């Protein structure tokens, strides 16, 4: 079986070094080229580096040259990727891919493509410690409410790590509810917001409370969402 | 490395044919045959579909075809299926001895009608201003397919600082939804006439506006 | 300062004042060229510039194939010398380069720099020098231009630039191909003057040794070998074997000898004697290094470059043959004959003339013409004021090197022997051998009268 298994998906603070490991089996490793391809959360793919059949001639991406160094060990059928001075933009899933073209060739153009891919290890850089969240009520605008369908929700801001759960009315309201994906802000803390679609005529009769539960930090806060004048 | 120009969204129906663009320069695409295409299902690693301009490996069907004219490579999927709804990328040798990827294209097979996005702007709450912070929340929901572009504007000048946007995710009614946050300061929120969220989906544009008053 | 002494008694002359530079050991360096793996080019481009690049690439590919064929094969008193194996040291280092992963070490060691010290598996440290990187050039400058879909070359300079870079590879293979992978002297294609000077400067040797080698690079080249070793895993490697000069600045002298014959008018009644121990002599570690094949030493001004492989190690008493050929401490080597033919020996600072029979022997000046006519016997003239010497139909030019000559007067020793018991058939004899032969002839005459 032709498989590539990378491991070592730990956490590391910015500015520190990290070394990626990718194992190989089921094929002549000392005859193919190896690629590194990372993918930011939600964003597209990004080429990183390539090493030839014997690790003599490497090639790096312009956004990466100088910081990362890629090596190969044929005696162990293993591929490596050294990473120094890690910054926040390095948060990505680093895939381990093979080259397209067996042979003792040294030019990147002879194996620019990728045919066999690994599973990928999530590499996360963050200097933030475990912190509790902060819920802010996303109230509906009294002027924009008289329209039939209303909109309100909660705002879970600045928490770490992931994930966080949010229910409504202790789990009684599930119709028209949608919790969004979390986003990592510039400070390194995640932010999240969940909202519901509410009938406009019952905005003063009903109580709307989101049950935000952050189990990693042992924080469970309920915030009541009400209109304002 | 300068990225390759790919259309963000591409829509299609089962049985039809569609084409994805991949525009480069004379160095990357419009100069060499070394251009490949990749299909990536969410969760699983990418998979090679077309290597070189038109060649394909064993396993992929006759429905995937590749071509190239000028500085643009084209991937054609004849007779769409539900199994084809995934992201598609294009790579190319860059003449500068590296490899560059494309922007990415989310191909969606239409199993629904075109849903116009409903957006809502949220000013900073009365409790958030007491924390020396402010965050404008723009929420796009009930649209189809899952590909929208968000733009923020203060008064009439656009804003790009402190903005975050989530990838469009599906709701409980098989409709996509997206978020957008504009982190500001209490001084930046009060010292402006109006903040607007300009959302674009399938050509049309919906824009809401909020003000401190 | 250079001086010379002629000994009339033995028809010989010694030139003194020279300083030694004796090769005593070997330094082995590994020179590597990084090659590019070049696959097929599927264009039938008839562009005039693509055609020239493709022709140059065929020469490049044929050179690599040629060298791969080569790497499959394993690369008077002169007769008293031993027999060495001149490249035994270089070839030994080359054998190690054929072991698994040994080439990979040099290659990865030279990834960041073009000069490094690599420790081989056996433990020896060798300087490794990359003199040409064709892998980098081909992969970074010419692969994109040839493989372009357009399949045409923008400008004339890329074709020309590749020919310049590739030329060195073509010339190195050419030399190795006609020398079975071992060349000497080491040409400038194998190692440029800059690379060699840099290699000498990085060698683990004294500062005096570095200076001597740098100021005499042309002699270093002639005493060096280049041994084609391995071409595998995109690396061409050959071993350059440089001389180590372990003996420097000791006194050396050159012994010149010429036949010494009697001068009777009766044609064949004459006997002759020639000192056979001519050649170079250098003081060395308490003994004297004697180089019988004087053509194996190169004199540069007053420095003599010799190779100890072509030497004998003699006791210092060997020098006594110059002042007293009959000394009891060293058996001076001589040959005997009855061939009283005329000839001249051009010395460092003059000319010995052995003039016999009816031969016309003269010495001339360029301005005044003939200034001395030689008589029968062995004689000598200094190079001061003399430009040429003639012995029969042979004109000799004399060396115009500056230096003083001394004429040591003495009775020609050939007169001391009785021809009836003189052994005149000795090709490889000595003072003592002639003595014991005379007594064996005299005892056969003495023990006959003992009966009477
Ligand atoms: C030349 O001069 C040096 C320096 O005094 C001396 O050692 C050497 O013996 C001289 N040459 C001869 C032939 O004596
Ligand atoms: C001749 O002389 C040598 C040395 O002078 C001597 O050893 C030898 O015995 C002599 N010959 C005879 C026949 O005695």
């Amino acid at each position: 079986q032709v498989q590539l298994v990378e491991s070592g998906g730990g956490v590391v603070q910015p500015g520190r070094s990290l070394r990626l490991s990718c194992a190989a089996s089921g094929f002549a490793f000392n005859n193919f080229a190896m690629h590194w391809v990372r993918q930011a959360p939600g964003k597209g793919l990004e080429w990183v580096a390539v090493v030839s059949y014997d690790g003599t001639s490497p090639y790096y991406a312009d956004s990466v040259k100088g910081r990362f160094t890629i090596s190969r060990d044929n005696s162990k059928n293993t591929l490596y990727l050294q990473m120094n001075s890690l910054r926040a933009e390095d948060t990505a899933v680093y895939y381990c891919a093979r080259g397209l073209g067996s042979g003792s060739y040294s030019w990147i153009g002879y194996f620019y493509a990728m045919d066999v891919w690994g599973q990928g290890t999530t590499v996360t850089v963050s200097s933030a410690s475990t912190k509790g969240p902060s819920v802010f009520p996303l109230a509906p605008s009294s002027k924009s409410t008289s329209g039939g369908t209303a909109a309100l929700g909660c705002l879970v801001k600045d928490y770490f790590p992931e994930p966080v759960t949010v229910s409504w009315n202790s789990g009684a309201l599930t119709s028209g509810v949608h919790t969004f994906p979390a986003v990592l802000q510039s400070s390194g803390l995640y932010s999240l917001s969940s909202v519901v679609t509410v009938p406009s005529s019952s905005l003063g009769t009903q109580t709307y409370i989101c049950n935000v539960n952050h189990k990693p930090s042992n924080t469970k806060v309920d915030k009541r969402v009400e209109p304002k004048s | 490395q300068s990225a390759l120009t790919q259309p963000a969204s591409v829509s299609g129906s089962p049985g039809q044919s569609i084409t994805i663009s991949c525009t480069g320069t004379s160095s990357d695409v419009g100069g060499y045959v070394y251009v490949s295409w990749y299909q990536q299902h969410p969760g699983k690693a990418p998979k090679l579909m077309i290597y070189d301009v038109s060649n394909r490996p064993s396993g992929v069907s006759n429905r995937f075809s590749g071509s190239k004219s000028g500085n643009t490579a084209s991937l054609t999927i004849s007779g769409l299926q539900a199994e084809d709804e995934a992201d598609y990328y294009c790579i190319s040798y860059t003449d500068r001895n590296t490899v560059v990827f494309g922007g990415g294209t989310k191909l969606t097979v239409l199993g629904q009608p075109k849903a116009a996005p409903s957006v809502t702007l949220f000013p900073p709450s009365s409790e958030e201003l007491q924390a020396n912070k402010a965050t404008l929340v723009c929420l796009i929901s009930d649209f189809y397919p899952g590909a929208v572009t968000v733009a923020w504007k203060a008064d009439s000048s656009p804003v790009k600082a402190g903005v975050e946007t989530t990838t469009p995710s599906k709701q409980s009614n098989n409709k996509y939804a997206a978020s957008s946050y504009l982190s500001l300061t209490p001084e930046q929120w009060k010292s402006h006439r109006s903040y607007s969220c300009q959302v674009t989906h399938e050509g049309s544009t919906v824009e809401k506006t909020v003000a401190p008053t | 300062n250079i001086t010379e002494e002629f000994y009339q008694s033995t028809c010989s002359a010694v030139s003194k004042g020279y300083l030694s530079a004796l090769r005593t050991g070997w330094y082995t360096s590994v020179i590597t060229i990084e090659l590019s793996n070049i696959k097929e080019n599927k264009c039938n481009g008839t562009d005039a510039k693509v055609k020239l690049i493709k022709q140059e690439l065929d020469k490049y590919k044929n050179a690599v194939t040629e060298l791969q064929l080569l790497m499959q094969s394993t690369p008077f008193l002169g007769f008293l010398l031993g027999v060495g194996s001149a490249i035994a040291s270089g070839v030994a280092v080359c054998k190690v380069l054929h072991l698994e992963g040994e080439v990979n070490k040099i290659k990865s060691a030279l990834l960041s720099t073009n000069k490094a010290v690599v420790s081989l598996s056996n433990g020896v440290s060798v300087l490794t020098f990359k003199v040409l990187d064709l892998k980098n050039y081909i992969d970074k400058q010419l692969l994109p231009i040839l493989n372009k879909q357009s399949c045409s070359i923008s400008n004339i300079e890329t074709v020309i630039e590749f020919q310049q870079k590739n030329n060195r590879l073509l010339e190195i293979t050419r030399e190795f191909s006609v020398n079975a992978g071992v060349t000497t002297p080491v040409s400038t294609y194998m190692l440029t003057n800059s690379e060699l000077l840099s290699l000498i400067n990085d060698m683990p040797i004294t500062n005096d040794q570095k200076k001597l080698m740098s100021n005499n690079v042309q002699i270093v080249r002639q005493q060096s070998y280049s041994i084609m070793c391995i071409i595998k895993e995109e690396v061409l490697a050959y071993v350059v074997q440089l001389p180590l000069y372990g003996v420097i600045d000791t006194p050396c002298w050159k012994l010149h000898t010429s036949p010494l014959c009697t001068t009777n008018t009766k044609e064949g009644s004459n006997i002759c004697l020639t000192r056979t121990d001519r050649g170079w002599y250098c003081d060395n570690a308490g003994s004297v290094s004697f180089f019988p094949q004087a053509e194996t030493c190169k004199v540069q001004s007053n420095r003599v470059f010799c190779d100890t492989m072509n030497s004998l190690t003699l006791p210092s008493e060997v020098n006594l043959c110059n002042v007293d050929i009959f000394n009891p401490k060293y058996d001076c080597k001589i040959m005997t004959s009855k061939t009283d033919v005329s000839s001249s020996v051009i010395t460092s600072l003059g000319a010995i003339v052995s003039c016999y029979g009816k031969t016309k022997c003269t010495a001339s000046n360029k301005n005044r013409g003939i200034i001395k006519t030689f008589s029968n016997g062995c004689d000598y003239v200094s190079n001061k004021g003399v430009d040429t010497v003639s012995v029969g139909n042979t004109l000799y030019y004399v060396n115009k090197q500056e230096g003083k000559s001394l004429y040591v007067k003495g009775e020609p020793i050939i007169n001391f022997y009785d021809p009836l018991v003189f052994p005149s058939d000795e090709f490889d004899a000595s003072i003592s051998q002639v003595n014991e032969k005379i007594n064996q002839s005299l005892a056969f005459i003495r023990k006959s009268d003992e009966l009477l």
